[PDB]
């Protein structure tokens, strides 16, 4: 969310999600998409793996 | 359509004209845009419009 606040710092909009884990990564993706709904934007590509 | 005697009739149906639409003006940065747009798509999508 502070990183979403970083989208208020440098006015950056084009982001890519990369998460190694799976449990916390889904909730982080949910929170990030909830915040990106406010600017009506989305991340480019979400990534989860082993 | 309410002309007395149906005298005053336009030419064509806007073929040689601008043919624009109407909308709801929101301020640049208003978070209400997506809800209003999906509500308009719902109002057209059921014949309520």
């Amino acid at each position: 969310s502070v990183w979403f606040e970083m989208m208020r710092v440098y006015n950056w909009n084009h982001i890519i999600l990369l998460v190694s884990d799976d449990h916390e990564g889904r909730a982080a993706q949910k929170r990030l998409e909830t915040l990106l709904e406010e600017r009506e934007s989305k991340a480019e590509k979400v990534l989860q793996f082993d | 359509g309410r002309d007395e005697g149906c005298k005053l009739v336009t030419i064509g149906s806007g073929y040689i004209f601008a043919t624009t639409g109407y909308g709801i003006a929101l301020q640049k940065g208003s978070p209400w845009k997506r809800q209003i747009d999906l509500a308009l798509l719902q109002f057209v999508g059921d014949g309520e419009m």
